[PDB]
RNA sequence: CGCGACCUCAGAUCAGACGUGGCGACCCGCUGAAUUUAAGCAUAUUAGUCAGCGGAGGAAAAGAAACUAACCAGGAUUCCCUCAGUAACGGCGAGUGAACAGGGAAGAGCCCAGCGCCGAAUCCCCGCCCCGCGGGGCGCGGGACAUGUGGCGUACGGAAG
RNA sequence: CCACCGGCCCGUCUCGCCCGCCGCGCCGGGGAGGUGGAGCACGAGCGCACGUGUUAGGACCCGAAAGAUGGUGAACUAUG
RNA sequence: UGUAGAAUAAGUGGGAGGCCCGGGCCGCCGGUGAAAUACCACUACUCUGAUCGUUUUUUCACUGACCCGGUGAGGCGGGGG
C-alpha cells in the first residue's frame, strides 16, 4: 500500500494497477483497491 | 499526460493562440500552423506516413501550379492560364541545373502529362525527386478544372522518417470555424491511418505564424 | 459508553498483556472527546472492583461534592494525554541498545576525542 | 461493543502495530515447549466465536508444529515401483497442518474433547496454533443443556475422525457441482455406492 | 529491606473425577503399493483398492445452501429405480465415468459468537436442614470462576425498542 | 420378395430468380441440378424363456523364474 | 567535420516576410549539393548539473532472531579504592 501510493502518486495508473494485479488476486479487486488508494491519497494530499 | 481531440478545446486553443500578446499584429496576413508530435512509431522498417490531405476550407494561397506536357490538355492550361511550358523549352531546361529550381521554387505544385514522365527525370532530375517535388502524372486529355480545384486545397501529409510534422492549415483572416475545421481534417488522417487509437498523440501544438505554442486540451 | 458519549472519564490500566485488547481505546477516546488516563497496575484496578483484573474503569455520573474534584482531575488529564496526542503519536519508543554496547561506543567516542583533540 | 475493534485490529494483520506483537509472540512461543497450557486465550474474540465461554472447564492449549510437505518414508529414495511413484521429495499430505495440531493435542490429552483451533503465529519453520478443549465430565458442562452434545459419547476424539472446522475443510464436503466427488458422507461411501454392482431378485 | 496485589508458573500418595487396553462384520480420518491389462511397456489401468496406522456407535457419516437451474422454476441430509454405460476423461488406445431435472421410501428443524438492552439478574465447590421409598434431587448461610465478559432477551425466514 | 427407374427429408457443392414483413436487414422462406447418409417410401417392436457363439470376470482344470506390502530370525555361520 | 557551400547541414514543415526604432539588420535572390538557414515549433542521442525520492549492488559496523563452544552457567561492563 505504501509503495503503491508512491507509484500512483507520481508515475502511472497502468503500472500501479499492474503491480496491484500482481500483489492481490485479480483485476476486479485490483480496481477497487486502486480506487480506494486513489481516494485516500486524494483526501490526504489535497486536504490542505 | 492527458489528450483529447475535442471540438471546444480545439476552438478554445485557436482563440487563445489568436489572442496571444493582444493581437501580435504585424503587416503580413498571419498563417496558422499545426505541429503533430507522435509516439510509438518505428518508421525505420515499415511505418512512414505519406498521403494527400485536402483541406476543405482554404489553403492560404491559391497554389502556384505548373503543368508540363502538350495537347488539348495544354490548350485548357492556357485557357485557365496555368503556366505551361513546351518541349523545346524543356530541352532548354536541360542545359542548366539551377534553371530547374528557378521554376521549382516559384511554382509550388507540379502536374505533368502521361507522355512526358519518361523524359522529366532526365531534364529535371536532381531537383524534384531529391527535394520531394516530383510531379504528378495526369490523364492525356483531362478536364483541368477539377484537377486544379483539388490541387488548390490538397496538401501532403509527409511525416518522412522523423517523428513530428508541421503543416499550414490556412490564415487568420479566415473564420476561426474554418480554421478548427481544417484542424479536424488534419487529425482525421491520423485517426484513419492508426489502428488502435489517437493515443500516439500525447501533445499536438497549435500555433500562429510566430505566436506562442498551445498544447491541445 | 464512549461511543454513545456518556463517559466523563476513562481509566485505562497499563499492564494488559494482549495489548490488542486496548490499543484502539486511545485514538477512540481522542476522537470522541472523552478524556482518558493511563494508570499503572491492572491489579490495582481490581481491588476497587472486587476482582483480579479490571482493565478499564468508566466515569459517567458524579455526586454533588465530587464534581469539582472530577473537573480538577479532568483538566490535568487533558493537559497530559488528549491535547498532546499528536505529539505522542509520532514517538518511537524503545530503540535502546545494551548498556555494555553503549559503554563501548562511548569509550570509542572518547577515543575519537583523543584522535581529534 | 469492543470485540468488533479487537477483530478489526487483528484483521489487517500486516500493519506495523500488529506485526510487532506478532513477532514478539512468535519468539515467545518458539522459546517454550511444543505443547502446553495457556491460562487464557491470546485471541479472545476469535476463540470466543469458536465457542470459548470463559467459565470453569474450557482449557486452552498452545501447540507447535513444523512446516513443510511430508517426505515419503522409503529409505534411500527407493520406491520399488513404476515411474509414477519415484517422487520421494514432493508429496504434500492432504490433511491440513491445523488438523495435525488438533490430532497431536487431542491424543496427548485424550481425556479431553477437541472443539476447534485457530492460528496465532509463524516465523520460518514452526507454525503455532491454539486449540480449545472442552472438559467432558465437569459439572458446569454436564449441566447447562445447550452443551451436553459433546458429553454425549459419540464425540470421543473428534479430531481423528475429522469432525472439526479444519477437519471438514480437509475432507472436502459442501454442496453443488464442485462436490460431486463425494456425493454422500465421504469419498469412500460415494465410491462404495458407485462401484457396488447392485443385483435384484428380478433382473 | 519487608509486606501486599496480580501475572507467568512448578510441586504434592493434596479433595473429587476422567483417558489408556480389547473386538473391528458395517462406519470415519490418513497412508498406500504391485501382480495383471494394454498381446511388448514407461502415462493410463489394476485403485485412491489388499496390506499399515489411528478412532467410533448401535448405527456411523451427512445435513438445514456461499445449492440446483435459466422457465410458468425448485428447496436440508440420507437410500432405491432411472439418468447411463450417456456428457466427459484417455499413448482420444486399452479402458475409465459422473450429476441436476423425474418417481418413490422418511419426513424436522435449530442454537451461539458479533451487534446492542438488562445494577453479574449466572455457574461451580463446601457446610446445615428439606423430603418419601428401589435411589438422589430444590431451597439457607461462606470459598471460588468470572468484567480480557456467566446468564436472559436474541439469528438473516429479519431482530430489538 | 428380387432387380431397376422415378419421388421426398437432412448435410454440403454448383446455377439461378421470386416471395414474405412483430419490422425492411451483412432478415427469413423458396426454386433446378450432382453428390455424402446407419433415411422415408403404411409402421414391428417390447417383455419373458430356451439354444448357440463372443467378450470381461479366478472362467475348462493344474502349472512357473518373478513383484509389492507387513512381519520373524545372528542357537550353525561372518565380524567386532 | 564524407564532398561542395562565406559558415561541425541531425531531421521535418510553414515560409515571404520577420526583428526593432521614413529607416537599418536577418531572410529571399546568387551559389552549393542530393538537403539551406531569418522568424517559428517538436522529435532525438551525446555528456555535464540537483533530490521529495527510488531500488538493488557494494562497503564497513551494531546485536536482539538464529547458530557455535564451556561451566556444578563462579567474579562480566562501567564507576569508586
Ligand atoms: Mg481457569
Ligand atoms: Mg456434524
Ligand atoms: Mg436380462
Ligand atoms: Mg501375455
Ligand atoms: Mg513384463
Ligand atoms: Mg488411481
Ligand atoms: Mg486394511
Ligand atoms: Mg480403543
Ligand atoms: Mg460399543
Ligand atoms: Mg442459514
Ligand atoms: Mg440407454
Ligand atoms: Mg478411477
Ligand atoms: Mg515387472
Ligand atoms: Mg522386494
Ligand atoms: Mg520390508
Ligand atoms: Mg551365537
Amino acid at each position: 500500500e505504501r509503495r503503491a501510493m508512491e507509484l500512483l502518486k507520481v508515475s502511472k495508473d497502468k503500472r500501479a494497477l499492474k503491480f496491484i494485479k500482481k500483489r492481490v488476486g485479480t483485476h476486479i479487486r485490483a480496481k477497487r483497491k486502486r480506487e480506494e488508494l486513489s481516494n485516500v491519497l486524494a483526501a490526504m494530499r489535497k486536504a490542505a | 499526460m492527458s489528450s483529447k481531440v475535442s471540438r471546444d478545446t480545439l476552438y478554445e486553443a485557436v482563440r487563445e493562440v489568436l489572442h496571444g500578446n493582444q493581437r501580435k499584429r504585424r503587416k503580413f496576413l498571419e498563417t496558422v500552423e499545426l505541429q503533430i508530435s507522435l509516439k510509438n512509431y518505428d518508421p525505420q522498417k515499415d511505418k512512414r506516413f505519406s498521403g494527400t490531405v485536402r483541406l476543405k476550407s482554404t489553403p492560404r494561397p491559391k497554389f502556384s501550379v505548373c503543368v508540363l506536357g502538350d495537347q488539348q490538355h495544354c490548350d485548357e492550361a492556357k485557357a485557365v492560364d496555368i503556366p505551361h511550358m513546351d518541349i523545346e523549352a524543356l530541352k532548354k531546361l536541360n542545359k542548366n541545373k539551377k534553371l530547374v529550381k528557378k521554376l521549382a521554387k516559384k511554382y509550388d505544385a507540379f502536374l505533368a502529362s502521361e507522355s512526358l514522365i519518361k523524359q522529366i527525370p532526365r531534364i529535371l532530375g536532381p531537383g524534384l525527386n531529391k527535394a520531394g517535388k516530383f510531379p504528378s502524372l495526369l490523364t492525356h486529355n483531362e478536364n483541368m478544372v477539377a484537377k486544379v480545384d483539388e490541387v488548390k486545397s490538397t496538401i501532403k501529409f509527409q511525416m518522412k522518417k522523423v517523428l513530428c510534422l508541421a503543416v499550414a492549415v490556412g490564415h487568420v483572416k479566415m473564420t476561426d470555424d474554418e480554421l478548427v475545421y481544417n484542424i479536424h481534417l488534419a487529425v482525421n488522417f491520423l485517426v484513419s491511418l492508426l489502428k488502435k487509437n489517437w493515443q500516439n498523440v500525447r501533445a499536438l501544438y497549435i500555433k500562429s505564424t510566430m505566436g506562442k505554442p498551445q498544447r491541445l486540451y | 459508553l464512549v461511543e454513545n458519549k456518556k463517559a466523563q472519564l476513562v481509566v485505562i490500566a497499563h499492564d494488559v498483556d494482549p495489548i490488542e485488547l486496548v490499543v484502539f481505546l486511545p485514538a477512540l477516546c481522542r476522537k470522541m472527546g472523552v478524556p482518558y488516563c493511563i494508570i499503572k497496575g491492572k491489579a490495582r484496578l481490581g481491588r476497587l472492583v472486587h476482582r483480579k483484573t479490571c482493565t478499564t474503569v468508566a466515569f459517567t455520573q458524579v455526586n454533588s461534592e465530587d464534581k469539582g474534584a472530577l473537573a480538577k482531575l479532568v483538566e490535568a488529564i487533558r493537559t497530559n494525554y488528549n491535547d498532546r496526542y499528536d505529539e505522542i503519536r509520532r514517538h518511537w519508543g524503545g530503540n535502546v541498545l545494551g548498556p555494555k554496547s553503549v559503554a563501548r561506543i562511548a569509550k570509542l567516542e572518547k577515543a575519537k576525542a583523543k584522535e581529534l583533540a | 461493543g469492543a470485540y468488533k475493534y479487537i477483530q478489526e485490529l487483528w484483521r489487517k494483520k500486516q500493519s506495523d502495530v500488529m506485526r510487532f506483537l506478532l513477532r514478539v509472540r512468535c519468539w515467545q512461543y518458539r522459546q517454550l515447549s511444543a505443547l502446553h497450557r495457556a491460562p487464557r486465550p491470546t485471541r479472545p474474540d476469535k476463540a470466543r466465536r469458536l465457542g470459548y465461554k470463559a467459565k470453569q472447564g474450557y482449557v486452552i492449549y498452545r501447540i507447535r508444529v513444523r512446516r513443510g510437505g511430508r517426505k515419503r518414508p522409503v529409505p534411500k529414495g527407493a520406491t520399488y515401483g513404476k515411474p509414477v511413484h519415484h517422487g520421494v521429495n514432493q508429496l504434500k499430505f492432504a490433511r491440513s497442518l491445523q488438523s495435525v495440531a488438533e490430532e497431536r493435542a487431542g491424543r496427548h490429552c485424550g481425556a479431553l474433547r477437541v472443539l476447534n483451533s485457530y492460528w496465532v503465529g509463524e516465523d520460518s519453520t514452526y507454525k503455532f496454533f491454539e486449540v480449545i478443549l472442552i472438559d467432558p465430565f465437569h459439572k458446569a458442562i454436564r449441566r447447562n443443556p445447550d452443551t451436553q452434545w459433546i458429553t454425549k459419547p459419540v464425540h470421543k476424539h473428534r479430531e481423528m475422525r475429522g469432525l472439526t472446522s479444519a477437519g471438514r475443510k480437509s475432507r472436502g464436503l459442501g454442496k453443488g457441482h464442485k462436490f460431486h466427488h463425494t456425493i454422500g458422507g465421504s469419498r469412500r461411501a460415494a465410491w462404495r455406492r458407485r462401484n457396488t454392482l447392485q443385483l435384484h431378485r428380478y433382473r
